[PDB]
Parts: C-alpha cells; structure tokens; sequence
C-alpha cells in the first residue's frame, strides 16, 4: 500500500516474522528462567 | 496487523530491529557486569 | 479522531513514535536505576 | 487531506492503531500494577 | 480564532506543540526530581 | 488563507483540537489536584 | 497600529512571539529557582 | 504594503492578536496577584 | 527627520529594534541580579 | 529614497514610530521612578 | 564635507555608526563597573 | 560620486546627519557634566 | 526461511554478519580480561 | 523479491549458510564447554 | 603626494584608517588602565 | 591612475583629507598637552 | 563453497583479510607485552 | 554469480586460498605449540 | 633602484609595508611595556 | 614590465616614495635620539 | 600462485607492503627501546 | 584477470618478488641470528 | 648565475626572501631577548 | 628560460640584486662588529 | 631488477626514498640526543 | 648524472631544497640551545 | 611496461640509481666504522 | 625526459648547481672547523 508489498506478500512475511519472533520470545523466556533459577532480582 | 508490512519496509525494518535488539542485549549485559549483585564474571 | 492520519503520516508517526517510547522506557529504567531506594540490581 | 489517505484508509488505520495503543497500555498497567505491589512509590 | 489554522500549518505546528509539550513534560520532572522536598524516587 | 486550509477546514480542524486540549487539561488539572493532595508546593 | 501586520508577517511574527514568550518564561521560571527565597520546590 | 495583508486582513488579525493579548495579559495579572499574595518581592 | 525610513527598512530596522531593546532590558535586568545591593529576589 | 518608501509612507511610518517610541519611553520613566523610589542608585 | 556621503553610503555607515556606539557604551558602562571607585550599583 | 547620492542629496543628508550628532553631543556633554558633578576622575 | 536472501543481500549480509561476529569475539575477550577471575594471561 | 535473488539461488544459499552456521555453532559449543571445564562461571 | 588616492581607494582607505585608529585608542585606553599608575577609574 | 580617481578628484580629496586630519591631530595635541599636566609619564 | 568468490570479491576480501589478520596479530602481541607473565621483552 | 567470477575461477581461486590458509594455520599451529611450551596458558 | 616598481604593485607595497610598519611599531612598543626598565607607564 | 607601470610611472612613485620614506626616517631618527636622552639602552 | 599478481597489482601492493614494513620495524624496534632489558642505547 | 597483467608478466614479475624476498628473508634470519647470540629472548 | 632569475620568479622571489629575512630577524631579536646575558632591554 | 625573463631582463635584475645584497650585507657587517663591539658572544 | 623502474615512477620513487631517508636520518639522531649514554651534544 | 635535472624540476626542487636546508640549520642552531654544553648565548 | 620507460630507460636509470645507492651506503659504513669506534653500543 | 630540459639546459644547470653546492659545502667546512676550535664536541 506505501512500500509495495501487496497483502498476500504482507501476510506471507507476517507469518515468517511472527514465528521467528515467537521462537526469540521462547527462547528469552527459557533464559530467563534460568536466570531467575540463577539469581532472581526481585 | 500483516499490513504494518505496506507501511513498514519488511528489510530496513527488520535490519533497524536486529540492530536495536543486539545493542539493547549488549546494553542489558552491560548493566548486569556493573551491578556487583550481578556480576557473574567476578568469581 | 482518526482524520489525523490524514495530517500525520502513519509510517512517519509510527516509526518517530516507537522511537520516542523506546528512549523513553530506557530514561525511564535508568533513572530508576540510579535511585538507590527503586535499583533492582542491587541485592 | 494533507498525507494522502482517505477516510477509509484512515479509519482503518485509526481502528488499528487504538487497538495497538489500548494493548499497549493494558499491559503498561498491569506492569505498573506489579511494580506498585513491589515497591510503592507514593 | 480557528482563523490560526489558515496562518499556522495544522501539522507542523501540531508536531512541535506535541514536542514541545513533551520536552517540558521531562523538563518539569527532572527538576521536581533534582528537589530533594519534590523527588518522590528517594524512599 | 496563508496555508491553504479554507474556512470549513480550519473550523474542523479547530473543533478537534479544542476537544483534544480540553481533554488534555482536565487530565493534566486532575494529576495537579492529585500532586497537592500528595505535596502542596504552596 | 493594526497597520503592522502589513509590515510584519502575521504567522512568523507570531511564532517567534510565541518562541520567545516561552523561553522568557523558562528564564524567569529558573531564575526563581536558583533564588533561594523564592525557590518553591525547597520544603 | 509590503507582506502581503490588505487594511482590512490587517485588522480582522489585529482584532483578534489584541484579543489574545488582553487575555494572556489578564491571565498573567491574576498570576503576578497571586505570587504578590504568595511573596512580596519588593 | 521621517526621511530615515526611506534610507532604513521599517520591518528591519524594527525587528532589529525591537531585538537590541530585549537583549538590552535582559542585560540591565541580569547586571542588577548580580549585585548584591539591587538583587531584588534575595530577602 | 533609497529602501522604496515615498514621503508619505515615511512620514505615515515616522508618525506611528514616534506615538510607540514616546508610550514606551513613557512607561520607562515610570518605572524608573518606581525604581528610584524603591532604591536610589545614586 | 557633505562629500563623504558620496563616499560613504548613509545607511550603511549609519548602522555601522550605531552599532559601534550601542558597543561603545556598553564597554564604558561595563569598565565602571568593573571599578569599585565608579561601580554605581555597589551600596 | 561613488555611492550613488548627488550632492543636493548628501546635502540633505550632511544636515540631519549634523543636527542628529549635534543633539547627541549635548545630550553626551549634559550626562558627562552630571557624571563630574557625581564623581570626579581627574 | 530462505526468502530472507530475496530480502537481505547474501553479501552484504554476510559481511555486517562477520564483523558484528568478530567485533562482538574482540569485545567478549577484552571483558574477560578485564575480570580478574577470567584473565588467563595473568599467572 | 527485493534484492534480486530467486527462490532456487536464496536455497542454495540458505543452504551453505545454516552449513555454515551449524559449523560454526558446533565449534563454538565444544569452546563453551572447555571454557566450562576450565573456568565455570555460574 | 595627492596622487595617493589614484592608488588607494578614497573610502576603504578611509574605512580602514577610521577602524584602525578606533582599535588603537580603544588598545591605549586599556594599556592605561592596566598601568596602576596611570589608571584614572581608581581613585 | 589606478583606483579611478583623476587628478581634481585626487587634490579635492586630498585637501579635505588634510584638513580633517590636521583637526583631528590638533585635537589630539591639545588631549595630550592636558595628560601630560595630568600626570606626566617621562 | 567456492561460489562465495562468486558473492565476495577475490581482492577486496583477500586485501581485508590480510589487513585484519596483521592487525590481529599485532593486537594480540601487545595484549601480550601488556601481561607481565607473557611478556618476554622483560628480563 | 554476483562479483563476475565463474565456477571455474572461484574454485581456481578457492583452491589456492585453501592451499594458502591451511599452510597460514600450520604455521600458527607450530607456533602456538612452540608457545604452548615455552609459557602455557591454562 | 626604481624598477621595483615594474615588479611589485605600489599598492599593494604600500599596504602590506604599511601593516608590517603599524605591527612593528606595536611589537617594539609591547616588548618595552614588558621591560620593566623601559616601561614608561609605571612611575 | 611585470605590473603595468612604465618607467616614468615607477620614477614617479620612486622619487614620492623615497621622499616619505625619508621623512618617516627622520621623524624615527628624531624618536631614537630623544629616547636615548631618556634611557639609553647600551 | 603467481596469479596473484592478476588480482593485485605488482606497484600498489608493493609500495603498501614496502610501507607496513617500514613501519613494521619502526615499531619493532620503539618496542625494544621501550623495554630496559633490550634497549641498545642506554649504556 | 583483473588487473592487467598476463601470465606472463605475472610469473616473471612473480619470480623477481620471490627472489628479493627470499633475499630479504636471508638478511632477516641472520639479522635475528645475531640478535640471539647478543641478548636471547626466550 | 644571472640565469636563476630565468628559473625563479623576481616578485615572488623577492616577497619570500623579504619575509623570511624579516621573520629571521624577528627570530634573533627574540632569541637575544630571551637569552639574560644578551638582554639589552634588562639594566 | 623558464619565467619569461631574457638574458638581459634576468642579467639587469641580477646586477641589481647583487648590489642591493652587498649593501645589506655590508650593513649587517657593520651591525655585528658593533654587536662584538658590545658583547662578545665566543 | 631494472624494471622496477617500469612499475615504478623513477621521480616519486626518488622523492620519496630522499624524504623518508632525511625523515630516518632526523628520527635516529633525534633518538640519540634522548639517549644519554650517546647524546654528544652534553659535555 | 646531470639527467636528474631532467627527472627533477630546477625550480621546484631548488626551491624545495633551499627551504629544507633552512629549516634543517634553525633545527641544528636550535638543539645546540638547547644543549647547555653548547649554547653560546649564555655567557 | 607500468609508468612509461622503456628498458632502456629504465635500465640507464637503474644503474645511476645504483651507483648512487653504492655511494651512499660507502659513505654510511665509513660513518659508523667512526662511530663504533667512538661509542660502540652493542 | 620527464620535466623539458635537454641534456645541453640539464648540463648547464648541473655545472651550476655543483659549482654553488660546492660553495656552499667549503663555507660549511670552514664553518665546521671554526666550531671544532670552539667546542669539539667528540
Ligand atoms: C546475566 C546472567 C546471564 C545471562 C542471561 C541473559 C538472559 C536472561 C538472556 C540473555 C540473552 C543473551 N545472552 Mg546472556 N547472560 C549471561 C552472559 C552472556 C555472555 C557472556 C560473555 O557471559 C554472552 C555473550 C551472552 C549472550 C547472550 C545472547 C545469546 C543473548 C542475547 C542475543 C541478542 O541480543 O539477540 C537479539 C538480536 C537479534 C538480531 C535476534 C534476532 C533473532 C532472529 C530470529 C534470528 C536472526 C539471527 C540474528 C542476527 C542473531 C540471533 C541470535 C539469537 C537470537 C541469540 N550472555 C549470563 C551468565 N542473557 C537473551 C536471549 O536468550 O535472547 C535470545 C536472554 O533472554
Ligand atoms: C522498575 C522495576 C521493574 C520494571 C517495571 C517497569 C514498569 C512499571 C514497566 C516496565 C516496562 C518495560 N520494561 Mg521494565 N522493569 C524492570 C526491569 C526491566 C529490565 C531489566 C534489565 O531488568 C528490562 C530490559 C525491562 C524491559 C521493559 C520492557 C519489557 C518494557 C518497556 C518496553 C518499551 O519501552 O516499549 C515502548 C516502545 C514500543 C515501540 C512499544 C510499541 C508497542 C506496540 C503495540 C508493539 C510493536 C512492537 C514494538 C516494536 C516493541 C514492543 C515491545 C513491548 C510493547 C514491550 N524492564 C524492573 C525489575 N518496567 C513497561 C511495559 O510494560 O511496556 C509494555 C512498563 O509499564
Ligand atoms: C511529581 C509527582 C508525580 C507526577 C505528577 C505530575 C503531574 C502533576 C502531571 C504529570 C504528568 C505526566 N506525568 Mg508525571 N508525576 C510523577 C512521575 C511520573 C513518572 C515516573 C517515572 O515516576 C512518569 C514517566 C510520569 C509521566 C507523566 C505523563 C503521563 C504525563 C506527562 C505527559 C506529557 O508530557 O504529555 C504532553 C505531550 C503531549 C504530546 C500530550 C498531547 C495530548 C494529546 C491530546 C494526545 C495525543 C497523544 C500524545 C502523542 C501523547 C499523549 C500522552 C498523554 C496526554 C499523557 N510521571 C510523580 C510520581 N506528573 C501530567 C499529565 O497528566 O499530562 C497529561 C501532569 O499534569
Ligand atoms: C530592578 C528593580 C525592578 C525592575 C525595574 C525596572 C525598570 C526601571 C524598568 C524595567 C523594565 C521592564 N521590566 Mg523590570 N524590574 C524588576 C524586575 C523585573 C522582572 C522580574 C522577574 O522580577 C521582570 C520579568 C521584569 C520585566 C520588565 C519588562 C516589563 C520591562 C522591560 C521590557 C523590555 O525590555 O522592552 C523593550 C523591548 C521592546 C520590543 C519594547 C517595544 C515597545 C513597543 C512600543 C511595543 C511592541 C511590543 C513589544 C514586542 C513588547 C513590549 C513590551 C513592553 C514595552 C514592556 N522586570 C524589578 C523588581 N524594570 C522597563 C520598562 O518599563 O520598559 C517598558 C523599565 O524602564
Ligand atoms: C576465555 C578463555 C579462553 C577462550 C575461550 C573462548 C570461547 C568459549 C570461544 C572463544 C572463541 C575464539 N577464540 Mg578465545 N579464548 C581464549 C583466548 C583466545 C585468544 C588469546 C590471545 O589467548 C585468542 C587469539 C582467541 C581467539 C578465539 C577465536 C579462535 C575464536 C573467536 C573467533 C570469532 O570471533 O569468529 C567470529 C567471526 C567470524 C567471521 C566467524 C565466521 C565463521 C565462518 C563459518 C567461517 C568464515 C571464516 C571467518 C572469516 C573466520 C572464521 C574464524 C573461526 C570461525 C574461528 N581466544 C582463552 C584462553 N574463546 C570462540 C570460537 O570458538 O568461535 C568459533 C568461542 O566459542
Ligand atoms: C588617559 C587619561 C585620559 C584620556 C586622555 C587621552 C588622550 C591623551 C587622548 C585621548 C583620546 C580620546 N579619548 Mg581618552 N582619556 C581618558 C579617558 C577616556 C574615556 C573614559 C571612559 O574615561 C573615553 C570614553 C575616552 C575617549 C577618548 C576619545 C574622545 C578619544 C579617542 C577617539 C579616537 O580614538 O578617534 C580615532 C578614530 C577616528 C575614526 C577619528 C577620525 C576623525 C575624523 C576627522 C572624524 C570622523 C568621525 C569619527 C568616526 C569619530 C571622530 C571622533 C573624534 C575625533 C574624537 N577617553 C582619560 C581620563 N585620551 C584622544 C583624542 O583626543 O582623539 C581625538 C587623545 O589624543
Ligand atoms: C634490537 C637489537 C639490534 C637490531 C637487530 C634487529 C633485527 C633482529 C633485525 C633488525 C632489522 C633492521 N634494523 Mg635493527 N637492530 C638494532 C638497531 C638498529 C638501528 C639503530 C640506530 O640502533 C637501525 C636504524 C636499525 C635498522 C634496521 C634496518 C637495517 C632493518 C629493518 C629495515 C626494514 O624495516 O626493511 C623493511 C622494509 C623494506 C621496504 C624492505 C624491502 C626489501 C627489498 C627487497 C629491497 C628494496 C629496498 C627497500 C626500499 C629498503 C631495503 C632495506 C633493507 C632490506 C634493510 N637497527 C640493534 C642494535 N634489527 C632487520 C633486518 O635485517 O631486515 C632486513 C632484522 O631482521
Ligand atoms: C642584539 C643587540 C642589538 C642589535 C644588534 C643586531 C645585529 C648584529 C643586527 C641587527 C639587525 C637589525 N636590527 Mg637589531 N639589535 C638590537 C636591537 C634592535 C631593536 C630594538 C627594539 O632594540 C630593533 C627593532 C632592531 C632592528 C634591527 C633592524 C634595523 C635590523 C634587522 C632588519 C631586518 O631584519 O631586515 C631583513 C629584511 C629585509 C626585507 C631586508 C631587505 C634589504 C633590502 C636591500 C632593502 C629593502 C627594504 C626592506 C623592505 C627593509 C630594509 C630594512 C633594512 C635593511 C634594515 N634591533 C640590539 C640593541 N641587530 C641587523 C641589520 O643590520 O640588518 C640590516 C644586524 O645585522
Ligand atoms: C654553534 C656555534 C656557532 C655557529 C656555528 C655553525 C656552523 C658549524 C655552521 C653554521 C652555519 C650558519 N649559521 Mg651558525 N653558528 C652560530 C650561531 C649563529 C646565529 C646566531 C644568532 O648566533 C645565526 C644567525 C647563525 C647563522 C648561520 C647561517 C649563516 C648559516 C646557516 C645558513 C643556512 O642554513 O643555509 C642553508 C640554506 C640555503 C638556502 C643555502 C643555499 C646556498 C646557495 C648556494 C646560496 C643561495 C642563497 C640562499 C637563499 C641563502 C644562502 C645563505 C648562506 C649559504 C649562508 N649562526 C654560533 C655562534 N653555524 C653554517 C654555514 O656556514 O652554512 C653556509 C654552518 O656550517
Ligand atoms: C581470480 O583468481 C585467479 C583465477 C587469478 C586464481 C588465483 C588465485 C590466487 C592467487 C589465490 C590466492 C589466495 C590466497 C593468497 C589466500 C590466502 C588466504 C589466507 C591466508 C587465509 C587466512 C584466514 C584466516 C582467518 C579467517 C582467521 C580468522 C581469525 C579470527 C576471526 C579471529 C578472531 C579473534 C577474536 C574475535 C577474539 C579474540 C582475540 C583477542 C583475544 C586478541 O581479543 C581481545
């Protein structure tokens, strides 16, 4: 609409973000976590 | 929420957000060595 | 309400936006780290 | 009128982004909810 | 008084009332956080 | 007249910005009337 | 008197009226800080 | 003359700029009362 | 005596002016600030 | 003569130029009294 | 002796003239300050 | 001659220009004569 | 996952990749000298 | 899509690329885990 | 002796000479007040 | 000859150039004449 | 895994390669001489 | 493909560069041995 | 001895003879202000 | 031959200028004397 | 291994590697200069 | 291939490069050699 | 040896050798100045 | 030759200059027998 | 071994070689003079 | 060996050697200063 | 072959160079010969 | 061969310039062996 993706070339890099973004979240948790398991700080 | 991808630049978009998030990890363990309560490389 | 993004570019606003909330939530922690009673990473 | 976008890319912009702000600022709360339940600062 | 819109630019002069308010939104509170009576981080 | 908004433009876009900073100062007059009943500076 | 405005421009005469009331503003504002029998954030 | 504005531009912004004049002038009377009654400075 | 306006601009003369009588009346102001015998914001 | 202005803007320009200048010079001298009734600096 | 204003442009001359005397003032007034036997806003 | 003013023109000029220094200087010779009789420097 | 090469450039990826990756072992090794208890050029 | 590479170039070069990577993660784990031996941190 | 001015310029002679006889006084004056003996704002 | 100035122009300048600097020095010896009862410096 | 000279330049990569090798080399023997305990020019 | 080499080039040039970079890494072998003998690190 | 004159500008030889001259002059003149046998405005 | 002034023009400015330059000699020479009757510095 | 000098050419290459190894021994030997144990020219 | 030179040029320019820092390399070792004798540093 | 002015420019020759004379001299005065047995200014 | 001076534009300038340099440096002659005169500095 | 000259320019070749073989020359006597045990210009 | 000069410019090569020559005798005058043992202006 | 002499040039330049080069070295060892025998250093 | 002289305006140029170097080097050596007598510095 103002880069030039059209909304199936959209919903296909949206797709591909949202998992690698999820994966990234996941593992930010587990290390996180640990890290609590480690020295928690609150 | 797919169309933030006809507003933003799937590429300058995503190198801006792996740049921001190393600089933001390097700061966070950065933070964490000069808290003695956290440093885990003294010992 | 929403004839502003008529007025504000939405990409323009997006981008200056996130960016202004990212410095913000940065100041924001510092200083709470550089108040002794509401430092989290010490102890 | 001055950007470029109509009133249904603009109300459709709107709708999206007061649902962004609004999820934004739920989990602002509860965050600043969890931080008064750790340490009060008033 | 709506008159100001055809002398002053809706956006750009909404874009600089929204910074300038927020500079002095962060002015006022730094300097009510450099006031020890005033700093409400300190306890 | 001197941007380019006519008068029907300019009484629209004043309607909302009136609003808006109405909305602004109430806000902005309750979080004062909550700072004095925290610390009268007075 | 109105006369001026044939002379000055209404919108940059305006802004720099606006920019300079401010900053005056700002200025006394600090000056009765650094004052200190006029300072109102000490106690 | 020199701007642009004709006599009667000229007056309808001079109106309108004493108006605003008068009132911030107003605004900042009740405020100098104010901190007179708060701290004399002279 | 009128003649000058034909030699000096009547806008940029005036802004000039008007600028010059400002910086004049914050200096006269800031001088006596600085003395301790007509600092009016001590006591 | 020399900026674009004739006499009669000159003249129509010197006439309001001195009214101000005198209501300004006017409003100096009262203060100064003030000022000197409040501390003599001589 | 009028011929120097064949030599010399009026209006700028005239500036400079102004200016350098506004200047020279201030220098004067600034050096009987700096001297206690003349700083008249000491006592 | 190198300016541009004739010498009917820088005749014009050479007066106000010599009543305008002559004024100056006796506003000067008055303010000095004050100064002397306030505090002397020789 | 592949398509990330239709986005990114392979060259110019790879070299940002490999001096992020060298600059960020440079910066790694420098911390664990600076550590006392992980400096193994000391003894 | 973007940059000029086509679906069969950016897999042959994913391919050598996670190749790559998965090597290098391999020497960098059997590193972590001499470190480890030599020096736990945690 | 007068064909001088078919070699210099009659005005930016003047200008110069004008100027650099104004810093030589401006110089002399604050040579004699730097000398005690001959500084006369000190008594 | 080589600025644009002829010879009349030259002596006309020349003499008023005299003039004004034999003034200013005659001014200048009276000032130094008054110094010099002042306070002497040799 | 020779089609990387295909992506990267034969000469521009071999030139940086031998530069950052040379200057790692010479950043390793002054962390060395910096050591006491690897320092070899000492003694 | 991207710089103008071919195949036959790139693995001409790679030959060589491999040849070179494993004769570098025996060199540096022998000396971190030689190094290992004269100070160990660990 | 006059040809110099074919060879070097008047004008520009008067000018820059004339600075060098006017330097001069206050060289020697500040070197002897810095001799304290030879100030004259000291006494 | 190398500015522009002929020999005549050279003569002429050389004969002003060894003129000045002898006055300016002497007046330096006159200086010097007085400056030796006041403190000599050999 | 002669095609090197296909890819790099024989007089930048060899004024750079002429160069580095100028510099190479300057520093080389400020090296030992530093280091009392090989200083030649003290004694 | 990309620079210019044949190969030609490249193994006769190849073999006088070699030689001198064959030569170079010589004066280097004994250089070295004579060091040692003068102050070993291992 | 005449020839050398068909080799150097006469003017510019001459400037160089002027001024550099000059600065020589400057520069032997000054030595002279600084040195207290060659002081004439002192005593 | 390389200027633009001849043989007898370079040969007058050269008698000049030589006589001019014998006469500075016959002056600084006489300057430095008055300096050893003065003080010896060998 | 003459075709260095081929390669390289038989001008900036030499101008170079003489500037870095005065800059060598300046350099080692300059470190001679530090050198206290083969400073000749002390006694 | 007189083919030098058809290598090297007279003028700009003469020019460049007076000035080097200058500058390398202030340089020798000046660590002979420097030099207690052989200045010859203290005394 | 890369700056422009031919083989004749640069092989009449190479021998001047390098008896020049012979020269200067002849002259260094001679100057060292004097130093060792001044202050030997090693 | 590279600048414009020939060998006849290098050859004049050469005989010159050795003559002046040589000068130059004879009032050195004098000047050397004046200093020598002064202070020998080995
Ligand atoms: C403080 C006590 C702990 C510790 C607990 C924490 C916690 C808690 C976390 C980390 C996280 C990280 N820590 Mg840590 N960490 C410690 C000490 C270390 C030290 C060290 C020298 O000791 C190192 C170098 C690391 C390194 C890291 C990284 C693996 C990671 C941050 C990467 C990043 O910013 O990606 C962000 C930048 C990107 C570009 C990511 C983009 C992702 C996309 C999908 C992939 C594209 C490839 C991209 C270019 C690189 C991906 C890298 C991976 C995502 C890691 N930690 C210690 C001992 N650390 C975080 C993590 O696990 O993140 C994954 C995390 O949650
Ligand atoms: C001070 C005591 C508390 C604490 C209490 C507070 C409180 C109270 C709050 C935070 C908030 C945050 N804290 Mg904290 N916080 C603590 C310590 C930490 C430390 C640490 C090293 O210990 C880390 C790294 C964080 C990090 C954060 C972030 C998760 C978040 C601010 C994000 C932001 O600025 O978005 C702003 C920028 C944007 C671009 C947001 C845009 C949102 C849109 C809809 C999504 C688009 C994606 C966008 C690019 C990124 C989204 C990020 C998420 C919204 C977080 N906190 C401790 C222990 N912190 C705040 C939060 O929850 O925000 C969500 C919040 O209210
Ligand atoms: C000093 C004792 C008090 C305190 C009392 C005061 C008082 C009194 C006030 C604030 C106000 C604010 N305080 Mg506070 N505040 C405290 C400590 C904090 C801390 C902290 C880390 O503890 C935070 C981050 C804040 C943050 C804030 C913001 C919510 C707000 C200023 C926003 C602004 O400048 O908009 C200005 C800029 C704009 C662009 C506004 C434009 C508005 C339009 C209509 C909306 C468009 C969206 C726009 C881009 C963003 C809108 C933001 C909201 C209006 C807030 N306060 C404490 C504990 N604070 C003020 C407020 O309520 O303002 C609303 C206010 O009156
Ligand atoms: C020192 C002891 C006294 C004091 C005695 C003096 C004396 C004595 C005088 C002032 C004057 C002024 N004082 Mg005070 N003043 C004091 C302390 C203050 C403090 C403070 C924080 O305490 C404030 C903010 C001021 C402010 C001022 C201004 C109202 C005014 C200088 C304005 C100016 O420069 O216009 C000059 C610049 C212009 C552009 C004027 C142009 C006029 C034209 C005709 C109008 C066009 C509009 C123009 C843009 C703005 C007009 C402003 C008004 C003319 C003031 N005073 C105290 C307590 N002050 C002076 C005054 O009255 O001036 C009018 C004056 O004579
Ligand atoms: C702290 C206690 C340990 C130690 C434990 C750690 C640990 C743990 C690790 C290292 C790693 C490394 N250490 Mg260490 N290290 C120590 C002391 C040293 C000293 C020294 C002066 O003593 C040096 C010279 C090194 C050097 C190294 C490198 C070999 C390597 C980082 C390379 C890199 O960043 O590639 C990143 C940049 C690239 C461009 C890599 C690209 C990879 C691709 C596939 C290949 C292309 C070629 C590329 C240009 C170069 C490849 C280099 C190799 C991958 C190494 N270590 C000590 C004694 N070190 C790490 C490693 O093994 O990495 C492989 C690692 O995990
Ligand atoms: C040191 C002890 C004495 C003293 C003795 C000396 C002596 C002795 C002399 C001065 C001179 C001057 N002194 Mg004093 N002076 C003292 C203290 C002062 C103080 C002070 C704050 O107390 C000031 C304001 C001055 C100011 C002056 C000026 C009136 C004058 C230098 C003007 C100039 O440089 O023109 C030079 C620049 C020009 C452009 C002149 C050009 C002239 C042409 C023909 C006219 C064109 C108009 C031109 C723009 C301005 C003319 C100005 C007048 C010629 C003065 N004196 C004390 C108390 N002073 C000198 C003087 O009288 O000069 C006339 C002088 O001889
Ligand atoms: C530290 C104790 C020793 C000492 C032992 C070491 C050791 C060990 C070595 C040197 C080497 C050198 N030493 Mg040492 N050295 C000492 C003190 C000195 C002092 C001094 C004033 O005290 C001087 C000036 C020198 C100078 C030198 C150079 C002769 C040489 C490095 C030149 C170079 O970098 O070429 C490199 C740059 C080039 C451009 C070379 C290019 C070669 C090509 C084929 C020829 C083209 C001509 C080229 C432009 C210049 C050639 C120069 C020669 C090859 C030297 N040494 C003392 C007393 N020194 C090294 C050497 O012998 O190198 C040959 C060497 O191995
Ligand atoms: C150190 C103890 C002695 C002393 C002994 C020395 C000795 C010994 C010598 C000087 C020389 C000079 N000294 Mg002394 N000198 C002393 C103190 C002073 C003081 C002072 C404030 O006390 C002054 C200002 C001077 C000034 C001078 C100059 C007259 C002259 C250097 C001029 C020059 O550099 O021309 C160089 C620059 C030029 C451009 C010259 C060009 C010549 C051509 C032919 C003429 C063209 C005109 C040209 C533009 C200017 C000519 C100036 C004259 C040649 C002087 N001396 C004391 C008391 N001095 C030297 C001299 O006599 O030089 C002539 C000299 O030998
Ligand atoms: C240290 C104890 C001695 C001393 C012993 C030394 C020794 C030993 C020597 C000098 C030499 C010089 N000394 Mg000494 N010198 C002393 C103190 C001084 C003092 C001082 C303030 O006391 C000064 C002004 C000088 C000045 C000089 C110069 C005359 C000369 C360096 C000129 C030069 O660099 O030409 C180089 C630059 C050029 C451009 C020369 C070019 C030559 C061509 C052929 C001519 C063209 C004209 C050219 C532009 C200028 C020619 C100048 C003359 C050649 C001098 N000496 C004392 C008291 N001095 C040297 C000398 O005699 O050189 C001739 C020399 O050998
Ligand atoms: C076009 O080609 C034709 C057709 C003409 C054929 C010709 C081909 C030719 C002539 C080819 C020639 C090829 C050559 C000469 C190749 C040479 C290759 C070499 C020497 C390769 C060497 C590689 C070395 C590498 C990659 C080393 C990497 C080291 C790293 C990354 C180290 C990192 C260290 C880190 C980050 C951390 C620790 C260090 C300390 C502790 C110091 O940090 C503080």
């Amino acid at each position: 609409s103002m880069t030039g993706l059209t909304e199936q070339e959209a919903q296909e890099f949206h797709g591909i973000f949202v998992q690698s973004m999820t994966a990234f979240f996941g593992i930010v948790v587990i290390a996180h976590i640990l890290a609590w398991l480690w020295r928690p700080w609150l | 929420m797919h169309k933030i991808w006809q507003i933003f630049d799937p590429r300058r978009t995503l190198v801006a957000l792996f740049g921001f998030l190393f600089v933001l990890g390097l700061l966070i363990h950065f933070i964490l060595l000069s808290s003695p309560a956290f440093n885990w490389l003294s010992g």
